[PDB]
């Protein structure tokens, strides 16, 4: 019974628990795309004022 | 469940070991009467002696 | 009775007392996740500052 | 029979048992290697933020 618990827990651990190392790689990358899109959203609004002159 | 299953087998080991603790007591008593018997098969004992032995 | 005392004391000890070895394993993992959750809550607060541009 | 048992257990030990002194060197090798890999993973996550200027 003790042997099964450790084996079973690892079986469940792989399915449910996340790997924080590979998750931080994704989390950091999505921050920059959020930052990149926000700045390009700023320039999108400023793009309109060209015709005012 | 496997964690729960482990505990019951541990509790079950306690109950099994408990009963055998009493069985040890009885065997000591039974073997005492057994050795008490072989002294009462001796031929140099008066009736009071084998009566006194019986009381124990 | 002494044999009864030992078997009964062992019986209740297994019921009520805690396994310290796996109790430290639980203590550390629950400690680590507290910090990981604390960091993401701090990050989530700063997530809303991007819209200021 | 005692001599045969002693030889067999000595033979069995050399096959199944492990060298604690030797395995500690291997254990320490991978422990340091993990710290180096963890260190560079953090550096690689911070690597891409430079493209934001």
């Amino acid at each position: 019974l003790m042997n099964a618990y450790e084996n079973t827990q690892a079986s469940e651990s792989r399915i449910r628990d996340t790997d924080m190392a590979e998750q931080m790689t994704s989390f950091t990358r999505y921050q920059i795309l959020t930052q990149a899109a926000t700045s390009m959203l700023a320039q999108a609004n400023m793009k309109s004022q060209s015709v005012m002159r | 469940g496997l964690r729960r299953a482990e505990q019951n087998t541990e509790d079950g080991m306690s109950l099994i070991q408990t009963a055998e603790g009493y069985l040890q007591e009885t065997h000591e008593i039974v073997q005492r009467v057994r050795v008490l018997a072989v002294q009462a098969a001796n031929g140099i004992y008066s009736e009071e002696d084998r009566q006194q032995i019986q009381v124990e």
